[PDB]
């Protein structure tokens, strides 16, 4: 996703497989962040990543 | 009991003492120079013990005219500096001797410049924001009480005006006092500062310490510790908040590297002293808040070759909490105090330490000014008529936000005769929240210059 | 008791012997009572400085005639620290660092003697800088003003015009010296360190052609002279200068150049086995330059209101400014005129990099008539340097900035100047007025210098009253402005371009 | 070192231990100080061998 | 319009190149100075 | 009464003397080598007084086969070189003996190598242009008749071709006399020059001195001062104007850097000797043409690692009236003679 | 050096000789090692003076 984003940053249009992968990867990067001092138990981490 | 000078090499002097009377290291020693044109009393600081009762020293004054085998008298303490209310409104060298009136302050209490930082139990367990009452500072780059702030700029960028501003702010709002540490300052600029603070009539509350460039690197190193020992007294004994200027902390690093080389210690990366991070840490850690009282610091910091990886700035920027950069491109618009809102930064600006609304409004103002900064090229090359309507409505707000960062600051009262303003934080975070939403866009740019607070904007808008 | 009596009962000038000599250094044993930097005299009439004082023996650097030193020679001590004679009789003479006459014109009528290492004026003795040092260079006086009391650094690569800028600065003062008023008469010292002898002769001939040898003293430490003389030369120039400064004269010092000063002091210090630091320099090289430069100042009225202005030159390798000596002197000095060889080749002579050179004194060194004109000049040149890339596409550029580009190109032509032709203040203000007030915009770029020179000649001949009014009032009054623009247009009606077009 | 020594006494007893070194570059700089004051010669980046 | 986009891209790519090269040139400057000092001081300590 | 060798390290030799007999600086000493094929008299110049009657010296011949405790005789004077009209057309080593006719100079007037430069009173700037018929030289770097002229350039950029062209263009037409100093040049091109000058008639009025790069540091220092002593004779004692060609003048300061560590001076920036600029200045000032008696100097300077910042080039640049700086970056474009049009410069271009 | 000595013996006898040194960087590195073990103060880049 990171190398694809670096490529596609100036692509005027692309294939549907790139666009679907790019949107998934943007949602997964948005998923992984969290605030400070907020430790999540592993039983919750697995569901958050599912 | 007196010692003899046994070897001299440039600023470095070795002294021999009687077997039982060798002074403790960092003691101040006095020696005489008797030649008529160069008559001096010469102050030595003890650096090392070489064995055979020999003591390695470094001179706080030029060693010219010194003769072998002259008598050396130990003072039995570290370099000591006068402390008390009667220090305010006078100029001192690093050694605590007054330059404005020689022999002044001999009767004051004297403190050792070499003293330890606070004990672990006494440090304040959380950072508190300093409400300095300047719009741009409070909103974009909040200062930390007892923190260290880096300052960047130069001549024709208002830097001395900002110093006079902050001195007035501490004297009037917090009932504190300021100390100024001229660490390797130009003697011309030191006299220009002394006359400027006298003409502003702020000098009555400021203690000045100059370690001039004219003198050997022992003095350009110890001056910062001298000024800090005056500030420590005002914090601990008078129970006042204190604001400590340092100009320029790079010359404290450099002076330390040169002393280390004169002592023959082997130099480290790019040639600094091998003790660098501790040499600096023993200064910077000593600036802090304890028992509800605080020494705030502003530090001008030169960067060699502009690279923030060189050990001198890389060490220094580990300690400091905020960074104010002054920009000639902002000053030339007439925006005072010319603090660059995009290049300046602060580390206390987090939703956990300041309210979520403050953080949101600071992120919005940064976004709007960043957009305008990205459009300024199109504006200069093609003119506003080449823009769309959606972004031109953004630029209409960005022009006003940029103006509204300006303040009628108390340092200008000398010239304008109008008083300086002190906006509460809960006012300025409303005013910029409203202004980013565009509620004031019907007013002209002249209504926002030098304005101060939001009720003043309401007055000036109806005046225009 | 008995021990104190035994000690008191146990309790012609001294001559040392040379125990060691090599490469310009001698070690002298004995001399129990010598002081640091006392002049020592050796038997062949050669001198030494006693710069290091070990447990056993004195380390003395030798001034000049080093070949005449042998082990077991007797060393007599003179009773005094390094001193130089001073006085008015030094004007128009050439001297070595000890104040001995080197030109052979005859003995010098030394008026008084000063130690080389007296204290600089302290922070209570000074006054704010508020008087111009007219350089006579448009690219300096209009943008990086020098006030009498400032320390301005002429940092550049080799062969970029540093020597030429400083010679112009000295030549320009003749217009003041011919007036009798001591409040105007700037005296000048040129200190040549490590120049070749013919280059000092060339500079002397350049100053003679201009008549500056009436009021300028040259201190010559040519490259043939031992490292000790190169090391002292800046100090003796300052010591001759201070005698005039303390009597309430105005003095200009040029050091040409402090890089060979630092290289001589590194040579001396390494031979003495002192510890080397960065770039092999000894630890104190910042202090060596600082205790030189900080002796330049403006004194207060209680000390007679005299002043000394320093123009240290330094030479930078491959245009770097992060080398040790450049970094020190940039941190010490008040303003820095960067001269760049690229601008030199592109035709901008003198090569002042107006985009990076600065002065911390600023407007306080300029006359009001110069502020009234030069105020926008730095902004116009900054906008021109930003626009420069668009010169290739100037059709597609908006007209409101096409005019800024065409103004900027004419201002860059307006700032060029031939060597040895310094302009008086009243002529350069009119030169900058032509550009800044836009009267020049109708002239084609390639004719600008010829237009400017022909106009300044015409005004000097027919309308000298404009120049008199500017000089005597220091302000460009509205009457002089209206008359000047009338004369500019009257001149344009007679001028002709190099392509033969009119310009009206 | 002392941090690890406090840890190891629990480790060899069959406890589980976590160590955070904050930060191990400043220990390397301290050892560079102690070595150069001992006059040992520097290797790369002025660090001792 | 495609020329505009491709030229904005090229400008950003040159700005990131000047950054990376500057960061290399500074590490080289520092290494060069430290090497020169190590060589001088080793020469002195041999005597 | 004579001294003896105490210590030997490479080219440097320490000698002891009786209490009163300690020689002055820069005296030539003599020592003997007695082993078979290496058997020679060795000439040995005094550099330092170490105290306690010790003296430290620099060997002119290779020290191989010297033995500790051999006798050293002080000659009481500096190294001397034969000078006079009869020097033209013969080839000398550094020490002033003729390589193509051994013993030739023994009956001439001899002059000391070392002397101070002419006093500042006697110098005037030179401003007659010298024409050479090279386009770039006559255009951008116009040469000065009686000035100090130099070529600069990295290793292998053809300096030794360009200097041989300058001999062929100037010294052919030149009606005076000329000297050539082979300071650490490669011997092959020194022989190519010697035979070239003999195939023309120019050798009849050209003296040659060689201290080529096969010899040890003592000669590579003193050979420049030796050829210069021949030129200073022709300037002062005869007034006849003279061309002095030097190749390569960097090797002088390099040979100084090579001995300096063994003499025991702490190395300066990038390992040159700390004396560098004072040492080199005391050569360079001697070459000056005092009023009414011209010397035209053409000296090639090597730049180590092509680094135009390097202390030796950077020190040398002040001493010169016209510099023709050659660059490998131009040479790689096939442009020959490969002068850099932008870095090259002259003072007479007014 | 021994390569050059073996070479010169044929050279002076009127033979034509070709020498290859492979490679002189290793000879410079050996001379550096020898000089530094004999404790000469090195010049630039730690090479012997």
């Amino acid at each position: 996703y990171r190398e694809l984003e670096a490529f596609a940053a100036f692509a005027s249009d692309l294939d549907a497989a790139s666009k679907a992968q790019l949107d998934r990867g943007a949602r997964l990067v948005e998923l992984l962040k969290q605030p400070q001092y907020s430790p999540l138990a592993v039983e919750e981490q697995v569901v958050a990543i599912f | 009991t007196a010692g003899r000078v046994v070897r001299i090499t440039g600023p470095v002097v070795d002294v021999e003492f009687p077997r039982g009377s060798v002074p403790e290291l960092f003691n101040a020693l006095h020696a005489e120079i008797t030649f008529g044109a160069l008559a001096k009393t010469l102050t030595l600081e003890v650096a090392q013990h070489l064995g055979d009762s020999l003591v390695r020293c470094i001179s706080m004054q030029p060693t010219d005219g010194l003769v072998r085998g002259v008598e050396v008298t130990d003072t039995g303490a570290s370099i000591s500096v006068p402390v008390g209310d009667g220090v305010k409104g006078h100029v001192f060298n690093a050694l605590g001797d007054c330059l404005d009136d020689p022999g002044y302050g001999k009767d004051f209490e004297h403190w050792s410049i070499h003293r330890k930082p606070p004990a672990f139990s006494d440090l304040e367990p959380r950072t508190e924001m300093l409400e300095t009452g300047l719009k741009v500072v409070d909103l974009l780059t909040p200062y930390v009480r007892g923190g260290k702030i880096a300052l960047f700029g130069g001549a024709g960028v208002g830097k001395t005006v900002l110093i006079q501003e902050m001195i007035n702010r501490i004297a009037r709002n917090f009932g504190g006092t300021s100390v100024f540490a001229g660490v390797g300052e130009r003697t011309r600029e030191g006299n220009d500062l002394w006359v400027e603070l006298a003409d502003a009539n702020v000098l009555k509350d400021t203690a000045l310490v100059f370690g001039q460039m004219d003198e050997p690197p022992g003095t350009r190193m110890r001056v910062a510790l001298s000024a800090l020992t005056m500030a420590e007294f005002f914090r601990d004994e008078q129970g006042q908040d204190v604001l400590l200027f340092i100009d320029n902390i790079f010359r404290f690093t450099q002076a330390g590297s040169e002393v280390s080389t004169l002592l023959g210690r082997m130099p480290s990366a790019v040639g600094y002293q091998p003790t660098l991070a501790d040499e600096m840490g023993e200064l910077q850690e000593r600036i802090t808040s304890t028992r509800g009282r605080s020494i705030t610091s502003m530090q001008a910091v030169y960067v060699p070759a502009d690279d923030y990886t060189d050990p001198a700035p890389a060490t220094t920027f580990a300690h400091l909490d905020a960074t104010t950069e002054l920009s000639r491109a902002v000053f030339s618009k007439g925006i005072f105090p010319a603090v660059d809102p995009l290049a300046s930064s602060s580390t206390i600006l987090d939703p956990a330490i300041v309210g979520d609304e403050h953080y949101r409004v600071a992120q919005e103002v940064i976004r709007i000014l960043q957009r305008y900064k990205d459009l300024q090229d199109i504006i200069a090359i093609l003119g506003i008529d080449e823009l769309s309507e959606e972004d031109k409505q953004l630029v209409n707000r960005a022009r006003r936000i940029e103006r509204f960062l300006s303040q009628n600051m108390m340092a200008a009262e000398q010239f304008t005769g109008q008083p300086g303003s002190t906006v509460p934080l809960k006012e300025t975070i409303e005013a910029f929240d409203k202004l980013t939403k565009g509620e004031f866009d019907h007013l002209p740019e002249q209504a926002f210059f030098l304005i101060g607070g939001l009720d003043d904007l309401a007055k000036k808008a109806e005046s225009l | 008791x008995x021990x104190x009596x035994x000690x008191x009962x146990x309790x012609r000038e001294e001559i040392g012997t040379v125990i060691d000599a090599g490469d310009g250094i001698a070690h002298v044993e004995g001399l129990p009572s010598v002081m640091t930097q006392e002049l020592l005299e050796f038997p062949g009439g050669v001198l030494g400085v006693a710069l290091n004082l070990d447990e056993h023996s004195v380390g003395a650097v030798i001034l000049g005639e080093f070949e005449k030193i042998e082990e077991g020679q007797q060393v007599k001590r003179t009773g005094e620290v390094l001193s130089v004679p001073v006085g008015d009789a030094f004007l128009g003479r050439v001297v070595n660092p000890l104040g001995q006459p080197i030109d052979g014109q005859g003995d010098i009528a030394a008026e008084t003697r000063r130690a080389l290492e007296l204290q600089a004026p302290s922070v209570v003795q000074r006054q704010s800088v508020s008087e111009p040092l007219q350089t006579g260079i448009k690219a300096i006086d209009a943008m990086t003003p020098i006030g009498r009391g400032q320390r301005q650094l002429i940092i550049g690569d080799r062969k970029t015009g540093k020597t030429a800028v400083c010679v112009d600065t000295i030549l320009n003062q003749r217009e003041a010296w011919l007036t009798g008023d001591p409040k105007q008469q700037v005296r000048c010292v040129y200190v040549a360190i490590g120049q070749k002898g013919t280059t000092i002769a060339s500079v002397k001939r350049a100053l003679e052609e201009g008549g500056a040898m009436e009021y300028t003293t040259i201190v010559a430490a040519p490259a043939s002279d031992a490292a000790g003389f190169k090391w002292l030369a800046p100090y003796t120039g300052s010591a001759i200068g201070q005698h005039w400064m303390y009597n309430g004269k105005h003095v200009l010092i040029v050091f040409d150049d402090l890089s060979k000063q630092a290289d001589a002091y590194r040579a001396i210090s390494l031979l003495l086995r002192r510890p080397p630091g960065r770039e092999a320099f000894p630890g104190d090289v910042f202090y060596l330059h600082s205790r030189l430069l900080e002796r330049c100042a403006k004194l207060s009225d209680e000390l007679g209101g005299g002043s000394m202005t320093g123009l240290p030159i330094i030479e930078t390798k491959a245009n770097d400014i992060s080398a040790f000596i450049p970094t020190n002197v940039i941190s010490i000095t008040d303003g820095q005129c960067f001269l760049e060889s690229d601008l030199f080749n592109q035709g901008v002579r003198p090569a002042i990099n107006v985009g990076v050179s600065v002065s911390r004194v600023g407007g306080a060194a300029q006359i009001k008539a110069m502020k009234e004109v030069a105020g926008s000049l730095r902004l116009d040149l900054s906008q021109y340097r930003e626009l420069e890339a668009f010169a290739a596409f100037a059709s597609d550029l908006d007209a409101a900035s096409k005019a800024q580009l065409d103004r900027g190109a004419r201002l860059v032509e307006l700032l060029k100047q031939p060597q040895y032709s310094p302009l008086a203040v009243e002529e350069q203000v009119v030169a900058i007025f032509l550009g800044t007030q836009g009267h020049l915009d109708s002239v084609p770029v390639e004719d600008v210098q010829r237009f400017e020179s022909e106009l300044l000649e015409h005004v000097k001949a027919s309308h000298s009253d404009i120049f008199d009014g500017i000089r005597e009032t220091k302000k460009l009054s509205e009457e002089a402005e209206e008359k000047l623009v009338s004369v500019i247009n009257e001149f344009k009606k007679g001028f002709q371009a190099s392509d033969g077009s009119s310009v009206v | 070192y002392t941090g690890s020594a406090i840890g190891q006494h629990w480790m060899y007893n069959g406890k589980h231990v976590l160590i955070v070194f904050d930060d191990l570059s400043k220990q390397a700089d301290a050892y560079r100080a102690i070595s150069l004051l001992l006059r040992r010669p520097p290797g790369r980046e002025a660090f001792p061998g | 319009a495609s020329r505009r986009r491709a030229m904005k891209s090229a400008t950003d790519n040159a700005d990131d190149l000047i950054k990376a090269l500057t960061l290399a040139a500074n590490r080289e400057r520092q290494a060069q100075i430290t090497q020169e000092i190590s060589e001088i001081v080793g020469g002195a300590n041999a005597l």
